[PDB]
């Protein structure tokens, strides 16, 4: 009987294989077209960031000639 | 503390050309035993005086002008 509620908890209960390649489909459509955005976020990150964070070093550096007079 | 000011009161309290004065010191020197001990309570030197402190608080005047650079950075 416990079987009978497992055949209840079997996934794609909808049975439409044909469909869920088309939801992978939608999936790609979404997914794919993220990736691109992405990826493309950490080149408009720390490509600068590195640089701006060198920036912080020349005055961490200049603090060192108050540090040291 | 009393060793500065009680010089201070002890210092008015000689009277008379006559050899009285000692009748008044007496007074005096007692408290100037306590002194001894008094002084005792006082061993101690970090600092030696000027122009060492002169020193540090010019070391300050330094150390305190670079508060108007960063911190105007800050801003």
């Amino acid at each position: 009987m416990q079987i009978d509620t497992l055949i209840n908890q079997l996934p794609g209960i909808s049975t439409a294989p044909k469909h869920q390649l088309e939801k992978i489909k939608k999936l790609q459509n979404s997914i794919e077209e993220k990736q691109l955005e992405r990826k493309s976020l950490e080149s408009e990150n720390e490509d600068l960031k590195l640089q701006l964070a060198k920036r912080i070093e020349t005055f961490g550096r200049l603090s060192c000639v108050l540090f040291q007079p | 503390t009393l060793l500065r000011q009680g010089i201070r009161q002890l210092k008015e309290k000689v009277s008379k050309m006559e050899p009285e004065e000692m009748t008044v010191k007496e007074k005096k020197s007692i408290i100037e035993i306590l002194k001894a001990r008094i002084a005792l309570k006082k061993a101690f030197l970090k600092m030696a005086l000027s122009e060492s402190n002169d020193t540090v608080v010019k070391k300050e005047d330094v150390r305190e002008s670079p508060v108007d650079t960063f911190m105007e950075n800050a801003t």
